[PDB]
């Protein structure tokens, strides 16, 4: 199906305690493959998947070069942004950046994106044409005009539609086992008494990949949307994800309820009946 | 592969 | 025979303070989600006392009490006690717009600002009777309350709290006290 | 604008007393990124707990997985202790095998 490569960058200022903490991570889909942390003794871009360890010394030298250069850029951006919002020197502040490429089912470019944030809020985003910018507020319109005149989007487009998708495809092929194959959810239901007349039915999905999933509870075929507590999908730590959905029901009526599981890894959508 | 160019805010 | 469920000193308790749920063979439970702290209480107190040495987010929620077991059995379920834990998050700031100085008979607009993203806001008079509100705009983390008409005869003293609507029993430490100065 | 962390405490694999496993504490939805996360055993800080590399979601809020190898037992009480600028004091969330 569809695939993506994305790079996330965070730079956090540390008043009175030296340079900003810079952290970069790379993902293909829901799998992390590289990282850089400015506080590690390494001082290098590091592999975080087996399939990226196929890359030779040149990859690790060049990516370390580039991510260090980006580190330095966001260090300056921190100072710049502090001035733009007339903030004092007392507090810590954060610049974040994200970009990357989506390919469709065919493995040909589908979408590109490139955005910043400052202290959590949106700052500037490359618009979907890859040729204009959406400034979030005014101060970002400064950045809009400079980058427009310097032809920043153009080259961004050349990476987005070039090097980005081309290396995604190389990673997709090199990590085939990890990235083109799925883990189907392992599913079950649990029951917990709340009172003598109410009980919680919880529906579990475990060891699934990718993260995208839908868990719903029905009563007599009717969706129980309003009463379903869903937890946020969460990493298991072995490359797979977990999720549950729960509903409180009247004691003695559990057999009315079914759990429904939609996931790419399942050949067809799954119905779990509490009482078969 | 990361994007090569620099260019601050 | 329908019993009554109360807390002492009250049902709104700051993190780290003591509280005792009382109702009058008892069985205490919490709606939507079980409350294990109930099961670790000795039977000497059960018959109708449920003490909590120092409350935390774990204790927060909506409780009901009863006695009997469907063949004894079943005293009606008591009215809900809503056990609220405050002091979980850093405090918001409360301000009077345009001013905390108000003319007798006047109204004034209170503004509760949380620097933490929350969608739930509470204004309490003294110093307690509390009003509830969504944010003033979509995703703002600021609520606006209208208050009055005021009079120099009485105190008009307020604090505000912020919370998440997915966890409505867990509130942030109250703001500083805001006093209205009412001019006659 | 700051954001307080959501906290989930859970095991990598279904919990079985004796079968070694991983105790996970997932913090998500928070801002800014500095955060203190300890896994506790009967109220005692565990040494050499690992964590994932700082990343973030659409809304720019951060997520981290903290994790250590563990063996669930009948008696031992596991917890995750989190502190952050949005919190008054450390929040302790006990490991519930059910959630």
């Amino acid at each position: 199906g569809s695939h993506s490569m994305r790079y996330f960058f965070t730079s956090v200022s540390r008043p009175g305690r030296g340079e900003p903490r810079f952290i970069a991570v790379g993902y293909v889909d829901d799998t992390q493959f590289v990282r850089f942390d400015s506080d590690a003794a390494s001082q290098r871009m590091e592999p975080r998947a087996p399939w990226i360890e196929q890359e030779g010394p040149e990859y690790w030298d060049g990516e370390t070069r580039k991510v260090k250069a980006h580190s330095q850029t966001h260090r300056v951006d921190l100072g710049t942004l502090r001035g733009y919002y007339n903030q004092s020197e007392a507090g810590s502040h954060t610049v974040q950046r994200m970009y990357g490429c989506d390919v469709g089912s065919d493995w040909r470019f589908l979408r590109g994106y490139h955005q910043y944030a400052y202290d959590g809020k949106d700052y500037i985003a490359l618009k979907e044409d890859l040729r204009s910018w959406t400034a979030a507020d005014m101060a970002a319109q400064t950045t809009k005009h400079k980058w427009e005149a310097a032809h920043v989007a153009e080259q961004l487009r050349a990476y987005l539609e070039g090097t980005c998708v081309e290396w995604l495809r190389r990673y997709l092929e090199n990590g085939k086992e990890t990235l083109q194959r799925t883990d189907a959810p392992k599913t079950h239901m649990t029951h917990h008494a709340v009172s003598d007349h109410e009980a919680t039915l919880r529906c579990w999905a475990l060891s699934f990949y990718p993260a995208e999933i839908t868990l719903t509870w029905q009563r007599d075929g009717e969706d129980q949307t309003q009463d379903t507590e869903l937890v946020e999908t969460r990493p298991a730590g072995d490359g797979t994800f977990q999720k549950w959905a729960a509903v409180v029901v009247p004691s003695g009526q559990e057999q009315r309820y079914t759990c429904h599981v939609q996931h790419e890894g399942l050949p067809k959508p799954l119905t779990l009946r509490w009482e078969p | 592969r990361t994007f090569s160019p620099t260019y601050g805010l | 025979p329908k019993p009554t469920l109360w807390a002492e000193p009250g049902s709104v308790i700051t993190q780290g303070s003591p509280v005792t749920l009382r109702c009058q063979e008892y069985r205490l439970y919490r709606e939507k989600k079980t409350a294990p702290w109930i099961t670790r209480i000795p039977q000497e107190l059960v018959k109708g006392q449920f003490p909590i040495p120092s409350i935390t987010w774990e204790h927060a929620g909506r409780y009901r009490c009863y006695y009997g077991s469907d063949t004894a059995g079943r005293s009606e379920s008591s009215d809900p006690l809503e056990l609220v834990v405050t002091g979980a998050y850093i405090k918001p700031t409360l301000s009077a717009q345009p001013s905390p100085v108000v003319n007798s008979g006047g109204n004034v607009t209170l503004q509760c600002d949380s620097q933490v993203a929350f969608d739930g806001f509470i204004l309490c008079k003294e110093g307690p009777q509390c009003l509830n509100s969504q944010p003033h705009a979509r995703g703002s983390s600021r609520a606006i309350f209208s208050v009055g008409p005021v009079s120099p005869s009485r105190r008009w003293w307020y604090r505000c709290y912020a919370y998440d609507s997915n966890s409505p029993y867990e509130w942030s430490l109250p703001s500083d006290l805001l006093e209205l100065l009412v001019l006659g | 604008i700051q954001r307080t962390p959501k906290i989930q405490v859970y095991s990598r694999h279904p919990a079985e007393n004796g079968k070694s496993n991983f105790l996970n504490c997932y913090v998500s939805g928070f801002h800014p990124s500095d955060i203190e996360v300890d896994l506790l055993k009967n109220g005692e800080r565990i040494e050499k707990v690992e964590h994932s590399d700082l990343s973030f979601s659409k809304d720019w809020s951060f997520y981290l997985l903290y994790y250590t190898e563990f063996t669930p037992t009948e008696k031992d009480e596991y917890a995750c202790r989190v502190n952050h600028v949005t919190l008054s004091q450390p929040k302790i969330v006990k490991w519930d095998r059910d959630m």
